[PDB]
């Protein structure tokens, strides 16, 4: 129907929002990786303190 | 009705294309013309009018 000059049927808008969903998933995964790094770090301290 | 080929991965990485040829593709002002510049491709004057 039209090129990227509508923002609701535009191609650019489409591709943008898909890429943003990707950025939200990627962000979430990134956070979780950080969190389990935090956890592991702690577990080292927990076991140490336990000794 | 311009033609948008996607060319790159991201937004706007694209081009435009157009085309026109048919029977009425003789000399084009904005339309072809009236009694001239349309028939010359479509209907030749080579009926008798050269005589």
């Amino acid at each position: 129907d039209n090129a990227a000059d509508c923002a609701d049927i535009g191609f650019d808008a489409q591709l943008k929002v898909v890429d943003e969903a990707i950025n939200q998933v990627s962000s979430q995964r990134a956070k979780l990786g950080a969190v389990q790094n935090r956890l592991e770090h702690t577990i080292n301290n927990l076991s140490a303190s336990g000794e | 009705k311009n033609l948008v080929f996607q060319i790159g991965a991201n937004a706007t990485q694209q081009i435009s294309v157009n085309i026109e040829d048919m029977g009425a593709d003789a000399l084009g002002i904005k339309e072809a013309d009236g009694s001239i510049a349309a028939l010359h491709s479509v209907n030749d004057l080579d009926v008798t009018k050269f005589a």
